[PDB]
RNA sequence: UGAUUAAUAGGGACGGUCGGGGGCAUCAGUAUUCAAUUGUCAGAGGUGAAAUUCUUGGAUUUAUUGAAGACUAACUACUGCGAAAGCAUUUGCCAAGGACGUUUUCAUUAAUCAAGAACGACCAUAAACUAUGCCGACUAGGGAUCGGGUGGUGUUUUUUUAAUGACCCACUCGGCACCUUACGAGAACUGGGGGGAGUAUGGUCGCAAGGCUGAAACUUAAAGGAA
């Protein structure tokens, strides 16, 4: 209610209405008879749409522009347990929001790591990369790995040669890590300890036995 | 946990925290004579005994004098010599609160045990 | 854990995004984040032989006034957190007392004056309980009551 | 753990609205057991169809001493039964299909509570020893 | 035929129920992969750039259709269930569990854990990784929330087919949590030396410098390094 004035200015001069609707909870973007941009009404939507998942109204309007773009990662569908969940969450998000802020500033993206999903905010370069940082942190390997790997890639960007040999001979995330394969003997493993759904008796107290 | 043991718990933990009243069941004969002694040389006040018919409910009134009650688990004997070493080595000073015992005249303090010439087994302090 | 560069640019994260591909490698920063970051760096690196009354000392400020600076800084701190925590956001972790650092604090450079968290509920906190006097030795004492070993029974009676 | 019983009354007397007989109660309590119901039923359908609040209370003593002094004794205590019925249908459904580890562990349990108060039953002797929970 | 209560200990019955608890069966969803039939035509993947790869025997895209395996998005929460590991489509069956309600029944049947018992020749895979708080025999609470119950009397409801509601307010019992409070001795799949940050070395153990190679017994070629 505070902010709407701004959407109302920031879409008019893009020549779109909108409404606010609190009797429902609803937000409306509607094309008017002076719209001649075909696809500004799909920036509206991702504007009423951020807007609605609680990122901030002037980091919301710098969707309308033509080199943004939104993204929603999905991490709840990912791995088993809660604990590990919150714990692989919570290392997405970083000792102090450093893991976080350092992914925002090297993807010159706006990320919210909200419930079981990642929102992101950002170019497309950056998209990219926030979506396979976001999914290998839900899979086991770090963040900062990755992060790491963004700050040598930079690095190795800004110089105007080496501009089409493969990176996989300066970046460390190569680090061969496939030493398990086991030798046990599967003696009884293979089949034993075999299942009956009824349990055996009790052993008895020694005042049963008595009696 | 026992169900003199728990009284006291409740009688201890509840004038800790400095309340005024304390409702505890189950209650006993055992704990009446317990209350009984310890109202008597003054470490609680009034209590009450309302009878329910499953086992008895107390409330006792408690101004501020008691800092620790309890029971000895293993309740040994004693005799009317002994009174003296035990209620030396388990009270703070020497003629400071009671041991409370189990004698053949009802549950009485050490010093009236020894004063009617009376010995029991022990039961609880009260200091 | 031992790349420098690496934990450097982590943890000063923060006040390089409030004063600034983007600069963060020095040899390229430039004044306020200049400072800031070298003033952050300085201060972890002296904090491991340096004695705690001494690394930080806070600026003088009055008392009607840093009283005033926590709890305003403490009401945005509570919206910060609470408008969050009723959204999904997920905010990262604060031990008890410590004020959540947040863009407000990295920006108006609050923990010169306020602190990282109030020393005095910190002391008394870690201060020990109040433990009584202790009376006596012939028994332990459970929720059971007091257990006489059969030892100190034959000793005594 | 909760706490939910039913409060016995401080009154030890019929509640002088009951204006019935001490004799058509312990009728009623023998024609509903040649019928056919276990203690805890007759004492409920007592309760809600004709009014007497509670056996003990109103008549000389507790149901089953009634069942036991007009011949109606049960063969196996109502409690032992009713887990030995609830064992049995465990089993039953056990038997029929084997990947039901959570009606295994519920089995394990049932049969634990089975055996606490057959060795009850049998310390005080309600039911005679070599009685063996097949 | 010939002694008590009926524990805000325990067990059992019953009543309306509650839940993403479990087992079997069934129903569904759009995706992904393959195949088939068209339509059209030179690209399509993918990457920081490329590449491997598919492709005028027509890839990719589009349309219709069919199958196979896996999963059950959004609703999804500091919520619910389970002894834990864990559990999300519908419907049916099978047993089970919980709290609540009770003026039902049994009458001490109980709590605790060493031991033990149950759960946890073929295609190959990850796990932890910044974390935290003062402990228990212990007092009041506060706002919210989930399940049951009692009362109040307004709106959604509705009526002579059988019931079954939703919301609001108080009370209450029990849960996963959260924010405060008051008061207490809280002692009697294994293998280990003892702090942090440094500083110094005529000891022990190793690495380690030379200096154009050729090229040394030979002052020796060709080719090269260096300037």
């Amino acid at each position: 209610k505070t902010i709407w004035n701004d959407v109302t200015r920031a879409l008019d001069k893009h020549n779109i209405a909108c409404v606010l609707d609190l009797v429902e909870g609803s937000m409306t973007v509607k094309t008017t008879r002076k719209t001649y941009d075909p696809a500004i009404i799909l920036k509206a939507r991702d504007l009423i749409k951020l807007l609605a998942r609680s990122v901030p109204f002037p980091q919301a309007v710098k969707i309308l522009q033509d080199d943004m773009a939104c993204d929603v990662i999905k991490i709840g569908n990912f791995v088993t347990n809660k604990e590990r969940f919150v714990k692989r969450r919570q290392r997405l998000v970083g000792p102090n929001g450093n893991t976080l802020k350092a992914l925002e500033l090297l993807t010159k993206c706006y990320i919210l790591v909200q419930g079981n999903t990642v929102s992101a905010m950002g170019p497309f370069k950056g998209l990219k990369e926030v979506r396979r940082v976001v999914e290998d942190c839900m899979k086991n390997i770090h963040p900062i790995y990755h992060i790491k790997e963004l700050m040598i890639k930079r690095e190795l960007a800004k110089r105007p040669e080496l501009a089409n040999e493969d990176w996989s001979r300066f970046l460390p995330m190569f680090k061969k890590r496939n030493v398990a394969r086991k030798k046990p003997k599967k003696i009884r493993n293979v089949e034993k300890k075999v299942y009956t759904p009824f349990p055996p008796a009790q052993l008895p107290r020694k005042v049963d036995l008595e009696i | 946990s026992s169900v003199l043991a728990d009284a006291l718990n409740a009688i201890n933990n509840a004038e800790k925290t400095g309340k005024r009243q304390v409702l505890l069941r189950p209650s006993s004969k055992v704990i009446i004579k317990f209350l009984q002694v310890m109202q008597k040389h003054g470490y609680i006040g009034e209590f009450e005994y309302i009878d329910d018919h499953r086992s008895g409910k107390i409330v006792v009134q408690l101004n501020g004098r008691l800092n620790k009650c309890g029971v000895i688990s293993p309740r040994f004997n004693v005799k009317i010599g002994d009174i003296e070493k035990w209620t030396a080595n388990l009270l703070p000073a020497r003629q400071f609160g009671y041991v409370i015992l189990t004698t053949s005249a009802g549950i009485m303090d050490h010093e009236e045990a020894r004063r009617k010439h009376v010995s029991g087994k022990i039961l609880g302090f009260v200091y | 854990q031992n790349d420098l560069e690496l934990q450097q640019f982590l943890r000063e994260s923060h006040l390089l995004s409030a004063f600034n591909g983007i600069v963060y490698q020095d040899d390229q920063v430039i004044g306020k984040a200049r400072s800031r970051t070298l003033e952050m760096r300085l201060n972890r690196l002296s904090r491991v032989n340096g004695h705690q009354d001494k690394i930080n000392k806070l600026e003088k400020v009055p008392m009607h006034i840093r009283r005033g600076m926590i709890d305003k800084h403490v009401k945005r701190i509570k919206k910060y957190e609470q408008e969050a925590a009723e959204g999904g956001i997920v905010l990262s972790k604060v031990k008890k007392g410590q004020f959540r650092k947040i863009e407000s604090t990295y920006k108006k450079d609050i923990e010169r004056r306020i602190g990282g968290s109030i020393k005095a509920r910190d002391k008394e906190k870690a201060t020990k309980r109040e433990r009584g006097l202790k009376i006596s030795s012939v028994g332990r004492s459970t929720r059971n009551g007091l257990i006489v070993s059969k030892r100190d029974i034959a000793r005594i009676s | 753990k909760g706490i939910s019983s039913s409060a016995i009354p401080y009154s030890r007397n019929a509640p002088a609205w009951f204006k019935l007989s001490s004799e058509s109660v312990i009728e009623q309590i023998v024609k509903y057991a040649r019928k056919g119901l276990t203690p805890s039923q007759i004492g409920v359908l007592l309760r809600d169809a004709h009014g007497v609040t509670q056996a003990r209370v109103i008549t000389g003593n507790k149901i089953m001493r009634i069942l036991k002094s007009n011949g109606l004794a049960p063969e196996i205590p109502e409690d032992l039964y009713y887990l030995i019925k609830k064992a049995v249908s465990v089993r039953k459904h056990l038997e029929r299909n084997r990947k039901d580890k959570d009606a295994k562990f519920r089995l394990i349990l049932i049969e634990s509570r089975i055996h606490r108060l057959a060795r009850y039953y049998r310390t005080v002797a309600v039911l005679p020893p070599n009685w063996k929970y097949e």
